[PDB]
């Protein structure tokens, strides 16, 4: 099955698994505001979100670089590279 | 080869063994299947499950045409225990009859409950037939239209149980198996397989992982699961509409379920909170919870471990079924004061909230950690 | 064999039993017909001004044959309910005390080392 | 730590390990598990953190125990 | 007699209906030379917990085999903590406070390892065996 | 040649043939199990079965310190420190519990029984519990370890400094003092070591026994 991968739909369903995160909430929650400092998560919070992003799409995210994604928006640029969106 | 499971049935010292005895042993003169001993058949094997011992007798004989598995029991109290919970689910029946005695109110019960556990394909044979036989026989049909088939199209064969088993008279003994062998044949052989119905999933565990939501697991008995559908689940006073986002088999994603699987459903947008143990997962507008039901409940005996003083109307057991717990309240049908251990009869049971309860739902009734009776559902008031 | 009046060691976690003070544990009484004192067998204790029971675990004396013989007399802390006072116990634990009639399985429970 | 990214790889495989759970209730096993390494870290030395990541990579292997 | 044995996946299913709040099952290897499962389940009363013990040995002897020991619950007279010993599996029966105090499960993933052997030092004493203050 | 200390019997009145039938007995176990050469200084690590377990394997490893007892009862002793604790166990030889015997470091002490070593210093009890089997050429000489040990404070398990002991493995000069040494001396006994009818030659027996043992394989 091939879903259609667009840019803005990629942002909606990324903005869905952080809004039913139990830590932060859609109040102060926006799209730039990234987790670490913004949202105000520690490290081993993160692993968590990424392993949400893990099993949604079901390609492999390395440990290696695990550690540079700390932004939503770095995210969304990331799992582009999946398919390339460039409208 | 198509394997079908079929059981004899009726009132004790009416042949039933003696021809479990002799369908094996004419198929032993062909080499079919594996024949046991008439006296091995009379000490039946014990089974042990949910606290209840039954003396079954299963014996694997394997036709020219499909292949079939036979149950026997030595008791009416062992009979009534096997089909009520279940263990082995048989597709036909073969009612025995003899001649000196035909029907009796007793063999009423086993062609009664046979209502309850779906089959309406029966087969009736007589023995001990060594014109009085023929006069028996138009109140079977009789019998038979009062459950509510219809009493001419059942087969009805002449013959002798003894006769077969020993060979002894071929035009009699031996005619009437054949005619027995062909008569299950030609009602009910080929098996019943279809995931028509919408499925239902109780709940085992509640499982919850941040940004991905809660998983629920449950083992498939009916249905198949997809995925994106819109479902419903109720129980304890909680009904809440949602979809199904994936299903989960050997942590893999996987599109189609099948029945006597454990599968695991994500659900998304729920609280935790809210998704408890005692849940029942199902399609809407499919099924209800039903408060009072109708079930016939097997009373255990003292000998088991029963318990010795029988009960009284507006008794408070518990109530097991599927993967809830609720007590319940029993009130006795009139002209009845109190029910005996060892007795089986059908009750009003009244659940404490409205849960759900489906025809052939198997349940256990229950006083604390002893258990006093199972039963089945016969009707939802 | 452990009687009255012998001294103890305390092979526990726990704070009273491994608490400085001037005094070593001493056998109050023996829970036995006889008043010697096996691998198993329950004692009373005074420490530190109080009377505590105690399991034997392990002893100096000879036993049976491929039962472990150890170099000092150890007790394990216990509550009259049978709850062990200590959370673990260092010392390892002869693994006969599994067979032998009595509550032994939360003590077994709280060890590491079974020789 | 002895290694920033070791601690998380640790975390990250041990909640891994979880899916895969059958008869342990996996609800409790996470809650476990996400504690442990709140309550500890963020405050520990040096020589500490060598001997507290072993204790993590010892329960990894699950050579000498493991929940199932 | 014959049909379902007494293993794990029997004997967790069978706690389960009677709402255990949480189970920890866990392998034990053949070098630890104590059982081949340890189990622990948390109860919410004291009386919920005996419920629990008394059911599961009661459906025990059901399933058991003739040949198969009798088995005997421990600590009845006890609050918090009950322990039912069988033949290859260890059950304990406790309150989430004595969980808290105990951590039963932490000693027997990893032995030697833990954090509560690492408190507590072993103790020497001093050469020509002299104390000083 | 070696001959294990059980084979060869204690002065008795007991009738040869209950020896015949022991030594029939034993001699059928060693088939089945491999009983190898071990001295007291030695280190043996066994492994048997758990019965208060089901059929789990214990092993335990130590230093022996005492071999004694005679045909299938025969016995040894073997010592180790666990952890920050003393532990000895006595084995059977024969009994059928035991699954394997391997000689981790075969060796001889000095003195034939090594029961001070309760006495000595922790570390000369301590051995390591994972170490690896150190092995020699097949027709070398038993080697013999030296080594003295010293000791603890004076109030010991028994009087080692008496002679009727005769113990040469023990640094005596870093404990004791001379007077304590004279005073050890008054329990001497001079013409026991002259004593003719005292002594029990065992030429015969053992060539009897060889007879028997060859006989057998
Ligand atoms: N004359 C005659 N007697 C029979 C026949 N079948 C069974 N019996 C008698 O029934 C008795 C055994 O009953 P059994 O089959 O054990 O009863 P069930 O198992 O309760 O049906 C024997 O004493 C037989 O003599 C038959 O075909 N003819
Ligand atoms: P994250 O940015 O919240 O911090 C990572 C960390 C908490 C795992 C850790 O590196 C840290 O900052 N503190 C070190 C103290 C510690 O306990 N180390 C981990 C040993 S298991
Ligand atoms: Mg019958
Ligand atoms: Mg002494």
């Amino acid at each position: 099955d091939m879903p259609p991968l667009t840019l803005e739909g990629i942002q909606d369903r990324v903005l869905y698994v952080l809004k039913l995160y139990d830590k932060i909430d859609p109040e102060k929650l926006s799209v730039n505001s990234h987790f670490m400092k913004d949202l105000g998560l520690d490290s081993l919070d993160q692993v968590e979100i990424i392993m949400a992003m893990e099993d949604e799409f079901g390609f492999e995210i390395p440990d290696i670089d695990a550690e540079k994604l700390m932004c939503p928006q770095e995210i969304v640029d990331y799992i582009a590279d999946k398919k390339d969106v460039y409208e | 080869k198509p394997h079908v499971n079929v059981g004899t049935i009726g009132h004790v010292d009416h042949g039933k063994t003696t021809l479990t005895a002799a369908i094996t042993k004419i198929l032993a003169e062909g080499g079919g299947a594996k024949f046991k001993k008439y006296e091995e058949i009379d000490n039946a094997p014990e089974e042990r499950a949910r606290g209840i011992t039954i003396n079954a007798a299963h014996v694997e004989y394997s036709t020219a045409a499909r292949h079939y598995a036979h149950t026997d029991c030595p008791g009416h109290a062992d009979y009534v225990k096997n089909m009520i919970t279940g263990t082995a689910p048989l597709d036909g029946c073969i009612l025995v009859v003899a001649a000196n005695d035909g029907p009796m109110p007793q063999t009423r019960e086993h062609l009664l409950l046979a209502r309850q556990i779906g089959v309406e394909h029966v087969v009736v044979y007589v023995n001990k037939a060594d014109e009085m036989v023929e006069l028996v026989e138009l109140e079977i049909r009789e019998l038979l239209t009062e459950f509510g088939y219809k009493g001419e199209e059942t087969p009805v064969i002449v013959g002798s149980a003894l006769c077969a088993l020993e060979g002894r008279d071929p035009e009699l003994g031996l005619k009437s198996v054949q005619k027995l062998l062909d008569a299950v044949d030609t009602y009910i052989p080929v098996p019943a397989r279809d995931l028509e119905k919408p499925f239902l999933l109780p709940v085992e565990a509640v499982y919850s992982v941040p940004g991905r939501g809660t998983v629920v697991t449950g083992t498939l008995e009916r249905g198949i699961l997809k995925k994106g559908d819109e479902c419903e689940l109720l129980g304890h006073s909680k009904n809440i509409r949602t979809v199904v986002t994936g299903i989960e088999m050997f942590h893999k994603s996987l599109e189609r379920a099948e029945a006597g699987d454990n599968l695991g459903a994500l659900v998304r947008g729920l609280k935790r909170e809210d998704l408890r143990r005692g849940l029942v997962m199902v399609k809407p507008g499919s099924i209800k919870p039903h408060q009072k039901v109708e079930a016939q409940v097997y009373i255990l005996s003292k000998e088991e471990g029963g318990r010795h003083k029988p009960f009284v109307s507006h008794f408070m057991p518990v109530m097991f079924s599927l993967t809830w717990d609720m007590a319940c309240r029993i009130i006795l049908p009139p002209e009845k004061e109190l029910a005996m251990p060892g007795e089986d009869l059908k009750f009003n049971l009244i659940l404490r909230q409205p849960m759900i309860l489906e025809k052939g739902q198997r349940f256990t009734l229950r006083d604390g950690n002893r258990t006093i009776g199972t039963g089945l559902v016969t009707n939802t008031l | 064999a452990i009687q009255k009046m012998t001294r103890v060691r305390v092979v526990d976690n726990s704070a009273l039993g491994n608490s400085p003070y001037h005094r070593a544990p001493r056998c109050i009484h023996v829970y036995k017909k006889n008043g010697v004192g096996k691998v198993g067998d329950q004692i009373l204790l005074a420490i530190k001004g109080q009377k505590k029971k105690a399991l034997i675990v392990g002893h100096c004396m000879p036993g049976p044959r491929m039962t472990p013989r150890f170099d000092s007399n150890n007790v394990v802390l216990i509550e009259d309910n049978g709850n062990p006072v200590g959370t673990r116990i260092k010392t390892p634990i002869p693994t006969s005390l599994r067979k032998r009639e009595g509550e032994y399985s939360k003590v077994l429970a709280i060890a590491q080392n079974f020789v | 730590p002895w290694s920033r990214e070791a601690v998380l790889s640790l975390y990250r495989a041990l909640l891994r390990q979880g899916r895969q759970l059958r008869y342990t209730d996996r609800d409790f096993y996470f809650a476990s598990i996400r504690r442990e390494f709140r309550k500890n870290q963020k405050l520990e030395d040096a020589e500490a953190r060598e001997r507290q990541l072993e204790k993590g990579l010892v329960f990894l292997n699950g050579k000498l125990g493991r929940i199932i | 007699h014959t049909g379902p044995k007494f293993d794990i996946d029997m004997m967790v299913s069978l706690l389960r209906q009677e709402n255990a709040r949480d189970i920890c099952v866990i392998q034990v290897p053949p070098e630890m030379r104590y059982t081949d499962y340890f189990v622990i389940v948390s109860g919410t009363s004291t009386r919920h917990l005996h419920a629990m013990a008394f059911y599961v040995v009661k459906m025990y002897k059901h399933l058991k085999c003739k040949r198969d020991p009798h088995v005997k619950i421990e600590g009845k007279d006890t609050d918090d903590w009950l322990c039912v010993d069988f033949g290859s599996m260890v059950i304990h029966l406790m309150l989430p406070e004595t969980r808290e105090i105990y951590e039963l499960e932490k000693l027997w993933t990893l032995r030697s390892y833990d954090d509560q052997l690492a408190q507590i030092a072993p103790e020497t004493v001093p050469e020509d065996f002299i104390l000083g203050i | 040649r070696f001959l294990s200390p059980e084979f060869i019997p204690r002065r008795g009145r007991t009738d040869p043939l209950k020896f015949q039938i022991e030594r029939k007995d034993m001699l059928e176990r060693r088939k089945v199990l491999h009983i190898p050469e071990f001295y007291v200084g030695s280190i043996l690590r066994v492994t048997t079965a758990d019965p208060y377990a089901s059929g789990k394997i214990s092993q335990f490893l130590g230093i022996c310190i005492q071999r004694s007892g005679r045909g299938l009862g025969a016995t040894f002793i073997l010592r180790n420190v666990i952890e920050g604790q003393g532990v000895e166990i006595c084995f059977e030889l024969y009994n059928p519990r035991v699954q394997e015997i391997q000689v981790v470091k075969l060796e001889k002490r000095l003195d034939d029984s090594l029961l001070y070593l309760r006495d000595a210093l922790p570390e000369y009890s301590t051995f390591d519990v994972n170490m690896k089997p150190v092995v020699q050429e097949p027709n070398q000489k038993v080697p013999v370890n030296e080594l003295k040990v010293k000791m603890k404070p004076k109030p010991w398990s028994k009087r080692w400094e008496r002679p009727n002991f005769n113990i040469k493995g023990i640094r005596f000069d870093l404990c004791l003092t001379e007077q304590q040494m004279k005073e050890a001396q008054k329990w001497n006994q001079p013409w026991l070591e002259f004593d003719m009818m005292r002594e029990y030659d065992t030429s015969k027996i053992e060539a009897a026994i060889w007879k028997e043992i060859e006989a057998s394989k």
